[PDB]
């Protein structure tokens, strides 16, 4: 039918202007934040897929949990979490972030970020090298180009 | 003896037993043991009440000049009366040597806080606080340093569990963090590793 | 031995001075930062067209676990627990029992890739080079779950990495 | 009791409750809170969602690792349903819209689909049926939400005979179109009542309160085949109730009255929405009419809940409204509302 | 009544776990107070339940822009209390590698800090020379920065044929990627203005409040640990010292850039000089014996499995080993109760006491002062909060 | 020297097949380099070298517009490469798998699998060992 | 040597396969079950006997340094092989 | 004798001064904390609360853990004032996501071994 | 029977390698 | 000047550990016996405490 072409091409629109601009909070943890560091160097150069930091969670789209969350962290990546405005997603980077890595069993540790925030991506290694980064982000571009908001909006 | 082990220094030896000796004569009133190691590091035992007049000496006289507190930090022998170990490292720039000051306390006896000796020992004293549960007497701003906002026991003491008595996580109903006990899907697993053969004869105690 | 980096003193002749003074107005050490980046602007850069380049790696490099086998299909692994005794994380878990031909094998092997800290210490531990890390490391994964790696999926690791790791290892042992 | 779900632990995170549990309507206001108690104590929880996956995202964090799996169902397909129920020994039915699109009416949501649930869990050979009926359910009443809930409440005792039933009246809480309905009706200056409000009597209950309720109810080996009903400790006047919501909200309150045909017509004219409509004619009806009386049915009480009053939870669902004037007054500032409680 | 300001932990200038209260009279800074332990993993206790093996990943973790020098310090005080000697060519891989992590760990603090201040652009230059050392870390371990490849008896492997050539190459032309840096903030007017007489220090404060490295060269005070306490074979390689003279911003800056060049020296100096030989110590009660000598004799096996399931034992004993590492004095207080896992590790970290000093530095400035003091202390929370 | 540069853009564009070509590399790729082939993979990749090029630059692959089972003409990932070209591509060799093939096993797969995370063949885990504790089983015949 | 289930779920080379009431299946729906289908059992059990002629013999997994410790197997007894226990090779001395 | 150093109180009497010190300023500040946090608690179950934890080391009858629990007590009361604290911390006292553990025998007996 | 083969500098050492200040005076009165 | 108290010790209320764990825990303190398998006598030296063995359960995922 022609509503559901026309509500399927808009959904494509969307999705590629969300994932062709993705600026995620500069905003990071421990060792896995220089490999983060590493991805926006030239030699990577993140810019160039339209991958911008920005300070403000008002104006950003995607959270990097690039490090080790502990107890008395986690409020503020929450607080900070929260105030992302919608459409929003969050990337767990590391080890120590997905799971709690080396610091796995300590009292001060909290054994993953998908305890505090829903976690669209998970990237591995103790760092993951920044190439690794950039799969993940790639990844996650993926996932957001096969979203249907607009077709499930008009089968409602 | 040649490539494999680590050659020695007399010298250095001699030089620090002969300062420790030093040491031992002009503080009679507080020194209770003077010992040199074989890599050649100089300990002295003190009783507590000697914190600052020891320090100061240290840090004073003109042969001594210990003038940069490296570090300060405390060890937890729970076989002990006196629970925790208090150890002071010193470095002297003008005669290029370090020293160590080892003193005792208790759970419930206070120690000398000793930040007019060294600024450098607030920080440290408090990691102590917070870590052991050693309370230092007029220290200028005594808080938690490390541990999260109202966390209760001092992590650091040998019989406080590894992993804690109270986790973290997002509660949507009440829409915020909460801590609630500890569950473990894998618990951690102990290992027995101690082999039961001796290891270092010139370290065999007494068999009582 | 050392040397100072600022104690210079400026020769206060009427030369010296008037350059000081025309380099105060006419901002010539500022001109000289633009011509650098200028400069800069012109020479190639250094991006690489990832995923169709990719950065160097060497054969030591540390990445995905897999369980290997010998030429025969057997599976090396004879289940004697050093790598899980050494993993500093406590990432592996092992269990074990006499196969029904009587041979030493796991019945579970079990990394968690979330506790793991890529240290490689289980493949230096591993006398049969039975445990490796492998080469790839573009593995992310949508779920937590899929990274909690089972013996399976280890056993499908090796089997489709081994013409890689064979190269690796073969590349690598004599310094082993 | 099959070995693997035998309760174990503490009733924590990492615990086994010993409950496989299938959501129905996961995704909304009530099935969230569910869905975070289930997985509180250590359920299995599956979700059967037919909206987009980033829609589901905040249910992630409610269960631990494996706890918690989400799958794609469609209301009109019941291999979908066959899919989603086949492991399970608890099925709870949340599954519910206060406004009709073009592919589901009342009948389709209240009716057809609840006999589907119950009819395929039963032949599946799920233990224990959860279904979620309304308070003021009525086959004569002027609601036609009320007369699909009834009519679906008879069809799924039909089809699954030992369900228990939970008849909850006008649940309140943080993401609630009650307390925030009335509180948004402040942006059209005056506030419409039908009668203003005096001939209106509400028994609004706590949304933890139901939560719990339908936790214990599953845990409670009496509460098979039975029919509850779920409501607050008061009742009041629904121009006092209002009153009080925007005296919480410290809002100037001007209430007029309406005439039911003018505010039917305005609900009408709000109904032409293709979006979330902000009110209808359905919505203007139940708004307007009082909550029934069930002496006879057991309630909270008799699942161990003491009811929630309105009193010490409508900060937390009102602090949102102010301005930022009045965000910081307290609890106990603003003089509860008169009620009629018998 | 001040205003009250959290500065951090999700701050460009905080890096990332800070938070820094700060009380201030307009934009003038009247008090700063640190509040630290949003990175405190508890690995001093963590480590009480490893061997001294298991126990050595966890310093490439501490200070993480500087890996290898805390490997390097750890080995050193494990290898004391064991009373053994690393081979002279494992000396000699371990000081040019930890003059190679210097100059990273240089590149970072100096780049970051000018990030901070404004100028953006140095980082980009420098971080791919960066990405060319962190390939030399990958290629000697396979580990881009946690190499875990210093132990205690020497290094894990030897270096790979080809490598010394590829770092020379790149040690040729480094000097200019200095100079351009140089170029862009050394003589520029504002930089000098954001950096000249900012938080000066004296040298007995310094003293007194337990600085080490920079911050107390910045100050004029003559002290190394390379040159006055060396360790594996410094005592073998020449260099000068970069004295500074006001105790500022300006000065520390260019002490660490004047410490990459003298790296520089000594990285061309480690190159021409390596020695040929064994890379771990020949003793297989320590060092695990060669995978090919495990494979063949019946002790070198037993000794393999001893030492990748129990452990070495270390004789009992305590010693606080300290290096002169790129942010400052690293130190170790160890002692061993005599079996095969640690009793207790303190570890002492230059910016803890650096940190402790900031709300001193600070007095008398600004918002954007504080930032460059932040900045010029070259903090990393790895190893403050540990 | 203006005209020698223009001269190899449009040598450029004429090396790719002629302009769709060229605008098929330059839409897919970004890129629209001309290097010499190196190998093709079963699978449709084709890989390209130029030592011309500074160390990074130097071998590139060109993916395949269909693998397994999915369109593959925008989609795709560093997955993709099997693992012969993936120690190529990555520079920890210098010898390509046309010139030094891999050793053959029976075991390896034949067939290479990118990342399926996201899809129905993503990896579940599981426990595989079998149950531990065995529950006795009452007889099946009234006792009275 | 892979083999199915009454409830269809393949049988992994441990054995392991979920009985036909166990919940935990229902991880399995819109998703797939990771089972490897070269099972080592059956592999080395492809492997020839070795004929050698001596009553000691040397295995040490093939490849030098590559493979496993080098023991040292006896094969005095005629009614068995020898038999690695590394490896699974078996070897004997030459009979009938 | 005993020979024991003191730390602030020399017998029970002054400890119990600084208790009631402690108490009072505590007291005085729980509606400052309801406002300022933007709780949903009233300030009768802030002292409430507040009594509670004073009373749950009520048995202690050494002056130095006495003192020591001031000195905790006070470094919270800090912590509070000067909103170091987060709403989290704060209603981490109250325990509202635990579930009701049974205190009597036959309930523990039926949920598990624990005693 | 092969010699020792080892990771070395080539006979005679490496290169000289440039690290002091290099930054030109480069402009008139 | 001392001050001369004249009770037990006790600093349960300065652990920070839950109720639970304190009046509900029984402690063994022992000398640990030779292990069977060796005839080492090292493992017999020292005392120890330790606490009473609570429940273990299987994971419903990994088991
Ligand atoms: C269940 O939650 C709800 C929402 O969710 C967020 C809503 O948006 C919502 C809708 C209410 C607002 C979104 C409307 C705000 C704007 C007003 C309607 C302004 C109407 C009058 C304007 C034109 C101002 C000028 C007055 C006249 C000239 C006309 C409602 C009712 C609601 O109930
Ligand atoms: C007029 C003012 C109001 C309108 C505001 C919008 C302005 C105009 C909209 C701009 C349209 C341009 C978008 C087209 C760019 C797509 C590029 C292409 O690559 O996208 C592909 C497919 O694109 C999408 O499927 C859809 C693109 C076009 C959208 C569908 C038509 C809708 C147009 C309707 C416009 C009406 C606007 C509203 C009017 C009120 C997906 O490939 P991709 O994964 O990226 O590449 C991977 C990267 N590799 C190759 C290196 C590996
Ligand atoms: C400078 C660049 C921009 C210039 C300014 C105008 C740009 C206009 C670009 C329009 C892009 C297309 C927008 C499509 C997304 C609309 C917002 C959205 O995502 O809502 C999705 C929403 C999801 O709701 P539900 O599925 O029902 O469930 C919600 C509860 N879970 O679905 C919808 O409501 C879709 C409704 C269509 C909105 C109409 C869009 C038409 C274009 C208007 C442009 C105005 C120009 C003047
Ligand atoms: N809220 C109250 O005051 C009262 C509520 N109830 C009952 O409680 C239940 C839930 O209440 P609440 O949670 O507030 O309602 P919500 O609308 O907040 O939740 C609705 C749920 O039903 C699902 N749903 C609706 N229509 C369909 C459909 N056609 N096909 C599939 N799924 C569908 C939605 O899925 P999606 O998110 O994809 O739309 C969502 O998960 C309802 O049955 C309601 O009648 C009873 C008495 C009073
Ligand atoms: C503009 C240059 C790219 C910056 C990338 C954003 C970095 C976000 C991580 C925060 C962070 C910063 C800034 C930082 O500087 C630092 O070192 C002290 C960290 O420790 C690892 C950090 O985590
Ligand atoms: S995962 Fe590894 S590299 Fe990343 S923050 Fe944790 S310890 Fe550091
Ligand atoms: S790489 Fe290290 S952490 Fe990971 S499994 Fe092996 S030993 Fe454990
Ligand atoms: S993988 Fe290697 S080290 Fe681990 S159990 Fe198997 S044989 Fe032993
Ligand atoms: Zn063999």
């Amino acid at each position: 039918s022609r509503g559901e072409y026309v509500v399927a091409k808009l959904d494509d629109l969307v999705n590629w202007a969300r994932r062709s601009s993705l600026w995620p909070m500069t905003f990071g943890l421990a060792c896995c934040a220089v490999e983060m560091m590493h991805m926006a160097a030239p030699r990577y150069d993140m810019d160039r897929f339209g991958v911008v930091f920005r300070a403000s969670p008002r104006q950003s789209d995607v959270m990097i949990v690039a490090g080790t969350l502990t107890n008395k962290m986690a409020p503020a990546l929450r607080k900070v979490y929260d105030q992302m405005p919608e459409p929003r997603y969050v990337v767990s980077m590391g080890s120590c972030a997905n799971g709690g890595g080396y610091y796995h069993y300590s009292y001060s540790v909290v054994r993953g970020c998908d305890r505090i925030v829903p976690v669209d991506i998970y990237v591995p290694g103790c760092p993951p090298t920044a190439e690794a980064l950039l799969y993940g982000i790639l990844q996650l571009q993926r996932k957001i180009k096969r979203e249907k908001r607009l077709r499930i909006w008009y089968r409602r | 003896t040649r490539p494999t082990i680590r050659p020695r220094n007399d010298v250095v030896h001699k030089q620090l037993s002969a300062f420790g000796q030093y040491v031992a004569e002009i503080l009679p009133k507080y020194v209770q043991q003077v010992q040199v190691s074989c890599f050649n590091e100089l300990e002295i035992f003190i009783h507590p009440d000697g914190v600052i007049p020891v320090l100061t000496f240290l840090r004073d006289h003109t042969n001594a000049q210990f003038k940069s507190l490296a570090d300060l930090t405390a060890v937890d022998v729970p076989t002990r009366q006196n629970r925790f170990e208090i150890v002071y490292n010193l470095l002297s720039l003008r005669f290029n040597s370090r020293i160590r000051v080892k003193t005792y306390t208790d759970e419930l006896t206070p120690i000398e806080s000793s930040v007019t000796v060294y600024k450098a020992a607030n920080w440290y004293e408090r990691e102590i606080w917070d870590m052991f549960g050693v309370f230092f007497a007029n220290h200028p701003d005594l808080r938690r340093i490390l541990t999260d906002y109202g966390f209760e026991g001092h992590p650091f003491r040998k019989d406080f569990p590894l992993s804690g008595y109270v986790e973290l996580r997002y509660d949507d109903e009440v829409k915020r963090v909460v801590a609630e006990p500890v569950e473990l899907a894998q618990e951690f697993r102990k290992f027995d590793l101690n082999s039961p053969w001796e290891a270092f004869p010139a370290y065999r105690q007494p068999p009582e | 031995t050392y040397k100072f980096v600022n104690m210079r003193e400026p020769s206060m002749d009427m030369k010296s001075v008037t350059d000081r003074a025309a380099q105060t107005l006419l901002w010539t050490e500022l001109v000289r930062g633009l011509g650098m980046t200028l400069s800069y602007l012109f020479r190639e850069p250094a991006t690489i067209n990832y995923p169709f380049e990719k950065g160097p790696l060497s054969p030591r490099f540390r990445g995905e676990h897999a369980l290997r086998r010998y030429p025969s299909g057997e599976e090396r692994c004879i289940a004697c627990k050093l790598c899980e005794a050494v993993c500093p994380a406590q990432a592996i878990t092992i269990e074990a029992e006499p196969r029904a031909d009587g041979s030493r094998r796991t019945t579970r092997y079990d990394i968690d890739m979330t506790k793991c800290i890529y240290c490689g210490f289980c493949q230096e531990a591993c006398p049969v080079d039975a445990i490796v890390e492998g080469p790839n490391f573009e593995f992310s994964t949508e779920t937590h779950e899929e990274l909690l790696y089972n013996k399976e999926k280890l056993l499908n690791n090796g089997d489709k990495w081994e013409a890689e790791i064979a190269a690796n290892i073969q590349a690598d042992y004599l310094y082993r | 009791l099959h070995h693997a779900l035998i309760p174990h632990g503490k009733g924590g995170r990492s615990s086994v409750s010993g409950i496989v549990a299938t959501v129905f309507g996961a995704t909304g206001f009530l099935g969230r809170y569910v869905v975070n108690h289930l997985g509180r104590m250590g359920s299995q929880v599956i979700v059967p969602y037919r909206c987009e996956p980033y829609d589901t995202m905040h249910l992630r964090p409610m269960g631990d690792l494996g706890q918690i799996i989400f799958m794609e169902w469609n209301g009109k397909d019941k291999d979908s349903i066959r899919k989603v129920v086949e492991h399970s020994n608890v099925v709870i039915n949340l599954v519910g819209r206060e406004w009709e699109t073009k592919n589901f009416d009342f009948e389709d949501v209240f009716v057809k689909i609840p006999h589907a649930i119950a009819q395929v869990s039963k032949e599946a050979g799920v233990e224990k049926l959860i279904h979620i009926s309304h308070l003021n359910a009525d086959i004569k009443s002027p609601s036609r939400y009320l007369r699909s809930k009834a009519v679906g409440e008879k069809e799924v005792r039909a089809a699954f005979p030992e369900a228990t039933i939970i008849k909850p009246s006008d649940i309140f809480g943080r993401e609630d179109r009650f307390l925030n309905y009335f509180a948004s009706m402040r942006w059209f200056g005056g506030v419409p009542l039908i009668s203003l409000g005096k001939e209106t009597v509400k028994q609004p209950v706590y949304i933890v309160d139901v939560s719990k309720g339908i936790i214990n109810a599953i845990k409670d080996p009496d509460a098979k085949g039975k029919t509850f009903a779920f409501v607050g400790p008061n009742r009041y006047l629904l121009f006092d109730l209002v009153q009080y919501i925007f005296a919480v909200a410290y809002r100037p309150f001007l209430p007029y009255p309406l005439p039911h045909f003018a505010y039917r017509w305005v609900g009408r004219l709000f109904e032409v929405s293709p979006f979330e409509p902000w009110t209808t004619r359905d919505k203007v009806e139940r708004v307007h009419m009082s909550d029934m009386t069930l002496p006879h049915l057991p309630g909270l009480e008799d699942l161990g809940i003491q009811a929630t009053p309105l009193e010490l939870k409508a900060i937390e669902v009102l602090r949102r409204h102010r301005t930022y004037r009045w965000l910081t007054s307290e609890m106990e500032d603003v003089k509860p509302a008169k009620t009629v409680n018998i | 009544s001040n205003l009250t300001l959290n500065f951090g932990p999700q701050h460009p200038a905080a890096h990332g776990v800070l938070r820094l209260v700060m009380e201030l009279s307009g934009e003038m800074v009247r008090k700063c107070d640190p509040h630290i332990g949003l990175l405190h993993r508890g690995t001093e206790k963590l480590i009480e339940y490893k061997t001294y093996l298991q126990a050595l990943p966890y310093f490439d973790r501490l200070d993480y822009v500087s890996m290898m020098c805390n490997e390097q310090a750890y080995s050193l005080a494990v290898e004391k209390l064991l009373n053994i000697q690393p081979p002279p060519r494992a000396q000699w891989i371990r000081v040019l590698f930890g003059e190679i992590t210097r100059l990273l760990n240089h590149i970072m603090a100096v780049t970051t800090h000018a990030l901070d201040i404004g100028a953006m652009t140095p980082f980009f230059w420098m971080f791919e020379e960066r990405e060319k050392m962190f390939e030399f870390y990958e290629r000697v371990s396979g580990a881009r920065m946690h190499a875990a490849y210093i132990r205690p008896g020497g290094v894990h492997q030897d270096l790979p044929l080809g490598l010394l050539d590829d770092i020379y190459e790149f040690s040729k032309n480094f000097s200019f990627r200095i100079d351009e840096l140089e170029e862009m903030l050394t003589n520029n007017r504002i930089w000098r203005n954001r950096t000249v007489d900012i938080g000066v220090v004296t040298a007995e404060d310094a003293l007194n409040y337990g600085f080490s490295g920079v911050m107390l060269r910045g100050s004029g005070i003559q002290w190394d640990l390379r040159k006055t306490q060396p360790y594996d074979v410094y005592d073998q390689v020449e260099f000068d010292v970069p004295i500074g003279s006001r105790g500022d911003c300006y000065d520390r800056y260019l002490c660490r850039v004047e410490e990459m060049r003298q790296s520089l020296r000594i990285i061309s100096q480690c190159l021409n000089k390596m020695p040929p030989g064994e890379i771990k110590v020949d003793d297989a009660k320590v060092s695990p014996p060669k995978r090919a000598e495990m494979k063949t004799s019946m002790e070198s096996l037993i000794h393999h499995f001893k030492l990748y399931t129990e452990g070495y034992q270390v004789p009992p004993g305590a010693t606080y080993t300290a290096i002169e590492a790129p942010k400052g004095e690293f130190g170790v207080y160890l002692v061993s109760d005599g079996s095969s896992r640690p009793y207790r590790c303190k570890i002492k970290a230059p910016g803890f006491a650096h940190l402790a000093g900031l709300d001193k530095m600070s007095k008398g400035h600004m918002l954007a002062d504080v930032v460059a003091i932040i900045g010029t202390q070259d903090i990393v929370f790895g190893e403050v909060d540990r | 020297e203006l005209v020698q540069v223009l001269r190899r853009g449009l040598q450029q564009v004429s090396g790719h097949g002629g302009l769709r070509g060229y605008l098929r590399v330059l839409f897919r790729a970004n890129d629209v380099r001309v290097g010499t082939l190196v190998g093709e993979d079963k699978y449709g990749n084709k890989y390209y070298e130029d030592n011309k090029q500074f160390f990074g630059r130097h071998r590139w692959v060109i993916y395949t517009t269909e693998m397994n089972g999915r369109d593959t003409f925008w989609d795709v990932d560093g997955s993709m490469v099997p693992p012969e070209w993936h120690r190529w591509l990555h520079c920890m060799t210098d010898d390509p798998p046309t010139t030094k093939p891999p050793t053959a096993r029976k075991y390896i797969w034949t067939n290479h699998k990118f990342n399926v995370s996201g899809t129905p063949q993503q990896y579940v885990p599981y426990s595989t060992t079998r149950k531990k504790i065995q529950e006795w089983v009452p007889p099946s015949t009234p006792y009275k | 040597g892979v083999r199915t289930s009454p409830t269809g779920e393949k049988v992994t080379h441990t054995g392991q396969a979920y009985d036909d009431g166990d919940y935990r299946r229902v991880r399995f729906s819109d998703r797939q079950k990771e089972v490897n289908e070269n099972f080592a059992i059956d592999l080395i059990a492809e492997q020839p006997v070795s004929e050698v002629g001596s009553r000691v013999i040397s295995c040490d997994g093939g490849g030098g340094a590559l493979g496993h410790p080098r023991v040292y197997i006896n094969l005095d007894k005629e009614t068995k092989t020898g038999t690695c226990g590394y490896c699974g090779l078996q070897f004997r001395q030459p009979h009938h | 004798g005993t020979s024991v150093k003191p730390i602030f109180s020399r017998d029970m009497n002054e400890a119990k001064r600084r208790v009631r010190e402690l108490y009072r300023a505590w007291y005085r500040e729980v509606p400052n904390t309801v406002h300022l946090f933007q709780l949903d608690i009233s300030v009768k179950q802030g002292r409430d609360k507040v009594r509670e934890m004073f009373m749950k080391n009520a048995h202690v009858t050494d002056p130095r853990v006495v003192d020591l629990l001031v000195i905790k007590g006070k470094m919270e009361l800090e912590e509070t004032i000067n909103v170091w604290k987060q709403r989290t911390h704060i209603m981490r006292f109250f325990h509202e996501t635990e579930a009701p553990r049974p205190t009597d025998f036959l309930s523990k007996f039926y949920v598990g071994h624990d005693p | 029977a092969s010699k020792v083969k080892q990771d070395m500098p080539p006979p005679g050492g490496y290169g000289p390698i440039d690290y002091k200040r290099n930054l030109p005076r480069r402009g008139l009165s | 000047q001392l001050i001369a108290v004249d009770e037990k010790l006790d600093i349960t209320t300065l652990t920070g550990v839950p109720e639970e764990h304190i009046k509900t825990r029984k402690v063994r303190i022992f000398v640990p016996a030779r292990n069977n398998m060796q005839s080492g006598v090292n493992n017999t030296k020292k005392w120890k405490m330790e606490f009473d063995t609570r429940e273990r359960w299987e994971n419903p995922l990994m088991g």
